[PDB]
């Protein structure tokens, strides 16, 4: 369907749409308009990224800037339905025109998965398949290679066809799903990985993670080849001050400082090698540093640099090499007596929290050591091994951490501290101790792409209420607002179970969670949802050894034995091969209709981004509030910090994050204005979350269904599916719930 | 308000009946009822028993279809203990049935489904059947869960190829699978799934489900049948049948081989002809033309009878019950509309209407 | 399969079983294929559908289940012991199918056999049990330990495969492997002890999962599409019944092998109201007494014809001895057999049952005189004072015996003459 909207032809794939995904749009455009930031909470319930996707493509080829647009994104999964999606959308677009118009967007990830030469790709860790991928095909062995074809340090069959054909000419013009890529590049023996590094410059558009746009080691290198004026949306990114802290938050092991000193040990004894086979190339090295020449002024664009950069590009320095580090042996010298530094602060007794300008105050005070030097020093390791040659660097990756470690602590100071713990284990046999580096602030890492990109547009699907994310990121937008469904009728059924059908008080803390009166109580719950399940049915927990604990014991006692006979059951493996295939046992089991059940972590890898719906989406529980951890000294590190600086509450905090964390894993049912369940929640003290839940789940949600037991849930669940196992009327929501585009035009003229 | 829900519950069960067309129904059936004895259906929410009820709705069923469609045979699938078994096969004999019936409800039930293995010999008793008897299979099912000695997916696409319709009636709600059963079975459609809420919807779904289905058009069975009528002599003499050979007063002749048989609708055992009388080509007329809904004209208009132009009763004045045949013109109660949608097959108004 | 009537008709120790089942039919086979010489191959060719339906009661199977969750010992436990659950953990279990196939017959006995597998620590162990070393268990059993643990390598490699990617969690994993973060707490790895060694429950949801992809084998035994499934129908037209309407033409046809005018019939309505408003009279009505008297002789001609039908309006209490009475039963049984085969022979409308015609028609000459010494025999055993019945009780197959007689000469004549 092609109608108009106020400046610009819009199309659509589907004879109907939905005034929530229209309105939607219609603050888009307005966003787009005036430029600058945008945080729209959407019902997630609401189909909205054909709705996206479409507005971008008509606002692209029809709006004379024709500005790049960046999706932002979390998982692989999420940016592969999105181009199932805009391949949808492209089909119809081209139906319609009668023509195909030139586009490209497509989206990106790493070697391993993106390692078509079969050899290199068999690796398990993506570590190892990244590192023999340079190895082979660095351009270095393109050298030693033509230098020498008797020089066996081979080449990759699908890196070369890149260079026997030209870059425009790698696929012909338009959208690729990654099976149809990998397809064409198996036919054409071709490698993706590095086709799709030449690509981010020539799409039009790009979808991608949120660590390429974080994390400076990969972020720089994307956003060199993108737009200053691009237009920028974000989705699902209410965890990103996680991923923020993770992308600047480091820790130390004995195990590094043991490899540390094996791989300086080695290092130089291949120094020694090198100095008594030709003292040249590290002489070159020397006045080259002598210069001041970086890793990017001598390396090559396609060699990268051995320590990626830990520090944001922007707190980069550019002065030369300091004379006490400049000769590679006085260099490895110091490194070897910083080692001696971090191994004499290793061995503490007690709990330590210190500055990072304490941490460099008590290194001048005890060594001579500097901030300069230190800042440096990833550079000069990065310089070293790519003069030196040493690609067995198995005993020389350790240092990689130290350095990064080095130049992070020596460029940042404020906003971030240095933890030192005498228990890298708690519960342990014997106290090892840690060092710990913690990121404060999560607004550091995306303050480049907000002086980068004016139309930055934010959105989220419970992201609940709006005022603290301007808070936690120094930023704020020209307009926010909300948007809950106006559905037709609720088929969505929240209610909140305080007790169970003896009336006991129920909750999941980390004291009281080996309660087995409680326990009993639980599964009393899992019974008789065990004896009603048609489909599927997920619970999860907040931790999952307490999940392992009470599993362990269930089966023990033999409750689980005994609800074998109704369905199956699975549980989060710790390796996601299994858990792959896992899920694919419970797609099968739904398929026939035999059904399992679900269980996962609210903080685990099925709680971001996996999808369930009309069978899978049938209803979830959750037991007891999604807390973290208390006794994190990280966490009441970031709780003070967040404080002082935002005066943000703590137990406000953690309540909230807990219930963002429950949303999102709550959010996994619906999809359309067609799917149903029901929604059960099991803690005492979730009765006082209504303003912490999103608008439109607290919409559904009724006071008298605050505080309700299992009796009369598991009665309401049957009126429930009594209620939708008949039909229902289309006339009722013909025009209320479910536009035409005769329904549409005649709000717009009831409207103005 | 109770008037004014009634009318508006009246107008949308007429919004779901509007669909009144001349569709061509199955008529020459072929029909499982595929029941279980499973442990589910022991449970006493239902009183005196699931059971019990499904016996007893069962039975009225068997003699509702064997009234409405004579010509018709049906078979009897019993699912019990891990196997299902047969105990009654396709007859035009509904004493059989019945007996086999009264033997179950006699006998308790226990296990567990094998839908599969039900399936699979329902597709072996539907396997010598002829292209214009359609097949047709009913489905009851108390639980969630079945067990199958192989996959359900090759069992569903080769009763697809057999070109097969089927409704499955659930107990307590939707099924994933028994809705894509009825997908892939039905050409896509799901109405023919269906979980009842109490025991009235329950045998308002028996009544539904006696009644014959429409075909479509690319399934196309275009063709002729061999119909004779017996003859009955009313004879003098206790004479043998062909079938169980016992010494009957009177009875039939075959058209062709002259052979008695002891019942009607069936096929002869001899020549092998399926004999009927008018009657079982007369019940379902009524389907083959149908009878259209009757205009409730409002109690705003003046009027052209006062009284039922049938029953001859006068009309009520808030609401007005005068409800006009659209093919007569003649304004008729609810109560005589009401009777005549659900017995008769004639309009007088549109006796007394010339044409 | 072996489902064609070639294979129904070939199965002959099935047939053997069935007609060892049933008794009826094992006379009918003697009295044909034994007594008269019927072909067995045409015997089982009109019950194609029965031998059909003794196939399939024979040639099915249940589906799997977990036999060990089900099943509970219930201080010796006194066991409920089913060769057919017996069969049911050897078809689970070829480890459990291992251990019985060199035991019984070669080491101890069956009883004793049992009472180990009872006793055994793989029982316990592979029953929903983690297994404690504190239990004896079998020492004979503790043997295929390390064998049942090759074939679970065996059988996860074997079920190993390349994954759905859209469905794939390892391309999630994997989209960022080169991660240096922090690691998650105690509680997000598995159970283990203060030494790090696990309490195994990952280990028996690894089993029970592996139950589950056996289940998933057995139904993928012997016995592009993304776009479709990602598609949505929910903002799609809805499925419309095809079905084709039924129209009339009536037109009836007249059967095949005076008329008064308005004047008259506008005098004759003059008259009768004329009538009818002069006068009615009340006992005119009554008949004479002798009109009645006739009107009495029909009714009562009627009465005694219809209530002598009415005389005669298990079956009926016979004269006949229960041998001649049997007898006449089955012979009537059989030769009702033989003229359904006859129409099986006429109406097949081939020249290749040329022959199979004559020689069945030489057989049912055969039964004719059967029948005509049968009823001789009756005669001077009896004094026709019920050989007459028994005659007159085999009349009607026998005359539509003769009408296929008639049919085969007439056809006969006109097709050969
Ligand atoms: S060029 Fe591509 S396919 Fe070849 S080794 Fe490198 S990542 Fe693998
Ligand atoms: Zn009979
Ligand atoms: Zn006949
Ligand atoms: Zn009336
Ligand atoms: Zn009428």
């Amino acid at each position: 369907m092609k109608f108009y909207i106020d400046d610009l032809p819009v199309l659509f794939p589907y004879p109907k749409i939905y005034p929530e995904q229209y309105n939607y749009m219609c603050d888009i455009k307005k966003t787009l308009d005036v430029g600058g930031n945008s945080i729209l909470e959407m019902p997630s319930g609401t189909g909205k990224t054909v709705s996206l996707l479409s507005l971008t493509i008509a606002y692209q080829m029809h709006y004379p800037e024709h500005r790049k647009i960046i999706y932002c994104s979390r998982t692989m999964s999420e940016i592969e339905k999105a181009l199932v999606e805009l391949e949808n959308l492209m089909d119809y677009r081209t139906k319609e025109l009668g023509y195909q118009e030139d586009f490209r967007g497509l989206g990106l990830t790493s070697r391993k998965n993106l390692c078509l030469h079969p050899e290199v790709s068999k690796e398990r860790k993506g570590t190892v398949v990244d590192e023999k991928c340079r190895r082979m095909t660095n351009g270095q062995a393109k050298r030693k290679l033509e230098e020498d074809p008797e020089a066996n340090v081979e080449l990759c069959e699908y890196h070369e066809n890149l260079y026997n054909i030209e870059v425009e000419d790698y696929l012909p013009k338009g959208v690729f799903s990654f099976e149809k890529l990998l397809k064409y590049c198996e036919e054409k023996t071709l490698c993706p990985y590095f086709i799709v590094r030449r690509m981010i410059s020539l799409c039009n558009i790009i979808i991608y993670s949120y660590h390429y746009l974080l994390d400076p080691k990969i972020a720089e290198r994307v956003s060199n080849e993108v737009s200053k004026d691009s237009i920028v949306i974000f989705d699902e990114a209410h965890n990103i001050d996680n991923v923020c802290i993770e992308s600047l938050s480091l820790d130390l092991t004995t195990d590094a400082l043991r490899r540390a000193t094996r791989g300086a040990n080695a290092l130089d004894e291949r120094i020694s090698e090198v100095r008594k086979v030709d003292s040249q190339k590290l002489q070159d090295e020397y006045e080259k540093l002598v210069q001041g020449l970086h890793s990017a002024d001598i390396l090559t664009d396609q060699e990268e640099p051995f320590v990626e950069t830990p520090v944001l590009p922007q707190d980069l320095l550019t002065e030369a090499i300091p004379g006490n580090i400049r000769r590679a042996e006085h260099f490895v010298s110091f490194l070897k007596r910083l080692i001696e530094y971090l191994k004499t602060r290793m061995k503490v007794l007690h709990v330590i929290s210190e500055t990072p300008k304490s941490f460099l105050q008590h290194l001048k005070q005890l060594t001579f050591i500097e901030r300069k030097p230190l800042r440096f020093c990833s550079e000069r390791l990065s310089l070293l091994v790519r003069t030196l040659e040493v690609t067995e660097v198995e005993d020389f990756t350790a240092l990689k951490d130290i350095a990064t470690f080095a130049t992070l602590i020596s460029t940042y100071e404020e906003g971030f501290l240095l933890i030192i713990e005498p228990y890298e284990i708690e519960n342990a046999a014997v106290p090892n101790p840690i060092m710990r580096f913690t990121c404060l602030d999560a607004s550091i890492a995306i303050k480049p792409v907000f002086e980068r990109f004016s139309s930055v547009i934010i959105t989220s699907g419970t992201i609940s209420p709006l005022d603290m994310y301007p808070r936690m990121l120094n930023f704020k937008t020209v307009l926010q607002k909300s948007y809950a469904m106006t559905l037709a009728k609720k088929s969505f059924l929240p209610m909140i179970i305080t007790k169970g059908s003896d009336q006991v008080a129920i909750s999941s803390r980390f004291e009281i969670r080996n309660d087995p009166s409680i326990v009993r109580n639980y599964g009393s719950m899992l019974v008789e949802f065990a004896k009603i399940t048609p489909d599927g049915m997920v619970v999860f927990f907040p931790s999952y050894l307490y999940m392992e604990s009470i599993v362990s014991m269930w089966q023990t006692m033999g409750i689980l034995d005994e609800v074998w006979k109704h369905k199956l059951i699975l549980v989060e493996t710790p390796d996601a091969q299994e858990t792959s295939l896992a899920l694919e046992t419970y797609r099968k089991a739904c398929s026939n209709g035999r059904g399992a059940i679900l269980l996962s972590v609210a903080r685990g890898k099925v709680s971001e981004g996996i999808d369930f719906d009309h069978q899978y989406g049938r209803t979830v529980l959750m037991i007891g509030i999604p807390f973290q951890y208390t006794e994190s000294r990280i966490l009441k590190a970031r709780l003070e910090f967040m404080r002082e600086n935002y005066r943000i509450r703590e137990n406000d905090f953690l309540s909230f994050d807990a219930m963002r964390h429950a949303a999102q894993c709550l959010g996994r049912v619906l999809r359309g204005k067609d799917d149903y369940g029901v929604m059960v929640l099991a803690d005492r003290r979730f009765s006082r979350k209504r303003s912490q839940l999103p608008k439109w789940i607290a919409q559904g949600l009724s006071d008298a269904d605050l505080n309700l037991s299992t009796d009369m849930a598991i009665s309401n669940t049957k009126q429930f599916l009594r209620t939708m196992a008949q039909p229902t009327d289309p006339k009722d929501q013909e025009g209320v719930s479910v536009w035409s585009y005769e329904d549409l035009i005649k709000h717009q003229n009831s409207r103005k | 308000a109770s008037l004014v829900a009634s009318i508006v519950e009246a107008r949308k069960k007429r919004t779901a009946k509007k669909n009144i067309t001349p569709y061509q129904r199955g008529i020459i059936r072929s029909l499982i009822l595929t029941l279980d004895c499973s442990e589910a259906m022991l449970e006493k929410d239902l009183r005196p028993n699931r059971h019990a009820m499904i016996i007893q709705y069962a039975i009225d069923f068997v003699h509702e279809f064997f009234d409405q469609n004579p010509i018709s045979q049906m078979g009897i699938i019993i699912m019990r203990n891990g196997l299902a078994q047969l105990v009654s096969q396709v007859s035009g004999n509904p004493q059989d049935h019945i007996d086999a019936l009264k033997s179950i409800r006699k006998q308790e039930p226990k296990g567990n489904p094998s839908l599969q293995n039900a399936l699979e010999m329902a597709r072996g008793l539907l396997l010598p059947v002829p292209a214009h008897c359609t097949r047709e299979v009913l489905i009851v099912f108390g639980s969630l869960s079945t067990t199958d000695p192989g996959d359900i997916h090759q069992t569903i696409d080769s009763l697809v190829s057999e070109k097969i319709r089927v409704k499955v009636l659930g107990l307590s709600a939707q099924v994933a699978i028994c809705k894509e059963l009825c997908k892939a079975t039905n050409y896509g459609d799901e109405s023919f799934y269906k979980i009842l809420l109490d025991e009235t919807h329950l045998k308002e779904l028996f009544n539904e489900a006696v009644t014959p289905l429409p075909v479509n058009k690319i399934n196309k069975g275009f063709t002729l049948v061999k119909m004779g009528f017996p003859t009955r002599i009313f004879e003098d003499t206790p004479t043998f049948c062909s079938c169980h050979s016992k010494l009957v007063y009177g009875g039939y002749f075959c058209p062709n081989c002259h052979s008695k048989v002891c019942s009607l609708p069936t096929v002869c055992p001899c020549c092998d002809l399926m004999l009927i009388l008018s009657t079982h080509l007369a019940r379902s007329y009524h389907h083959l033309m149908p009878l259209k809904t009757f205009a409730e004209v409002p109690t705003t208009e003046k009027f052209r009878s006062e009284d039922c132009f049938s029953c001859q009763s006068r009309f009520p004045i808030l609401t007005s019950s005068r409800y006009r045949c659209e093919d007569c013109k003649q304004e008729f109660c609810v109560d005589c509309d009401v009777f005549i949608h659900e017995i008769l097959h004639n309009c007088p108004g549109c006796e007394s209407k010339p044409v | 399969d072996s489902l064609s009537k070639e294979k129904l008709l070939t199965n002959l120790k099935l047939q053997q079983s069935l007609l060892k089942g049933n008794k009826v039919l094992m006379k009918v086979f003697q009295e044909t294929v034994i007594n008269a010489g019927l072909p067995p191959s045409e015997f089982w060719s009109t019950r194609i559908p029965l031998l059909r339906a003794f196939a399939l009661s024979t040639s099915q199977k249940v589906g799997p289940y977990n036999v060990l969750s089900t099943i509970k010992p219930v201080n010796k436990v006194n066991v409920n012991l089913s060769r057919e659950k017996i069969l049911n953990i050897f078809e689970n279990y070829p480890i459990v199918k291992k251990a019985y196939t060199d035991n019984v017959p070669k080491n101890f006995k069956e009883p004793e056999f049992w009472a180990r597998f009872f006793s055994s620590k793989l029982f316990r162990k592979l029953r929903g049990e983690k297994i404690m070393q504190n239990d004896r268990g079998d020492v004979i059993i503790d043997r295929y330990l390390t064998l049942d643990q090759e074939f679970d390598r065996k059988d996860d490699d074997m079920l190993l495969h390349p994954v759905k990617k859209i469905i794939d969690l390892d391309g999630n994993i994997q989209d960022d492997p080169v991660v240096r973060g922090n690691r998650p707490d105690f509680t997000m790895q598995p159970g283990v002890d203060i030494n790090g060694n696990s309490d195994g429950t990952v280990d028996i949801l690894k089993g029970m999962n592996r139950l589950s992809e056996k289940m998933i084998m057995a139904l993928k035994n012997e016995y592009n599409d993304e776009r479709n499934e990602l598609k949505i129908d929910d903002l799609n037209e809805s499925y419309k019944t095809n079905y084709a309407i039924i129209h009339l033409k009536r037109n009836a046809h007249e059967k095949t092998t005076l008329k008064v005018s308005n004047q008259q019939m506008l005098q004759q309505l003059s008259l009768v109201m004329d009538n009818l408003i002069n006068k009615l009279d009340l006992n005119q009505v009554v008949p004479n007494n002798e009109v009645s008297n006739k009107i009495n002789k029909r009714v009562i001609t009627a009465i005694k014809i219809n209530a002598k039908q009415a005389k005669h309006n298990l079956e009926v209490k016979s004269t006949l001895p229960i041998d001649l009475l049997e007898s006449c039963r089955m012979l009537h049984t059989t030769c009702c057999e033989f003229l359904k085969h006859f129409y099986i022979h006429f109406q097949s409308g081939e020249q290749k049952q040329a022959s199979t015609v004559k020689k069945l028609y030489n057989h049912l000459k055969d039964c004719i005189e059967k029948l005509n010494e049968l009823f001789q025999d009756v005669l001077n055993g009896d004094g026709e004072s019920m050989s007459n019945t028994c005659t007159a009780y085999l009349k009607p197959v026998l005359n539509s015996i003769t009408l296929a007689t008639h049919k085969y000469d007439e056809y006969f004549n006109e097709y050969n003459n």
